[PDB]
């Protein structure tokens, strides 16, 4: 009962 | 059905870094789910305490990686990727720190990667929260411990 999130690695 | 353990050691000095608020990314070695298989690696952030709602927490995601074999391999990716912290404690006192996500194959991050690394990741913002890791034996010698499980075909 926690989400995955799609996470780009250069909006750093 | 591959398996990766990621050996994450000097573990002390890393969070030394984030206490001190100095950025801690770091990426696996890419491995494979099979030869032939895809290939993926996992992305660890310690976030800075100054980071807003997720402050303080271990993320973890998984990225897509260009592949000696991507081009026999069905596109996009689609399979069930298991993410643990292993709690290095003996078997009878042993809580390991897991997730359990789906590979939805009309994320970005599970097209085709074109470049070495797809930059889009997926995984967890908030994986474990870095205080969490006190309350049992996660950190030994030094060493986490991050498994990797891609249940593919």
């Amino acid at each position: 009962s926690q989400s995955p999130t799609e996470d780009d690695e250069n909006e750093s | 059905n591959g398996i990766y353990i990621w050996k994450i050691g000097n573990f002390g000095m890393h969070l030394k870094c984030q206490e001190e608020e100095k950025p801690v990314v770091i990426h696996s070695p890419g491995f494979y789910t099979g030869k032939p298989g895809y290939k993926l690696c996992m992305r660890l952030h310690l976030q800075l305490p100054t980071a807003q709602r997720c402050a303080n927490y271990i993320s973890l995601f998984v990225h897509t990686m260009q592949g000696e074999y991507d081009s026999h391999l069905p596109w996009p990716f689609q399979g069930t990727i298991r993410l643990t912290i292993l709690d290095q404690s003996e078997a009878p006192v042993r809580q390991n720190h897991e997730e359990i996500m789906d590979a939805k194959p009309e994320l970005l991050a599970f097209q085709r990667p074109t470049i070495p690394r797809n930059p889009k990741g997926f995984g967890y913002v908030t994986f474990m929260h870095l205080e969490a890791l006190r309350q049992r034996t996660f950190i030994k010698d030094d060493t986490l411990l991050v498994r990797c499980e891609v249940s593919t075909l």
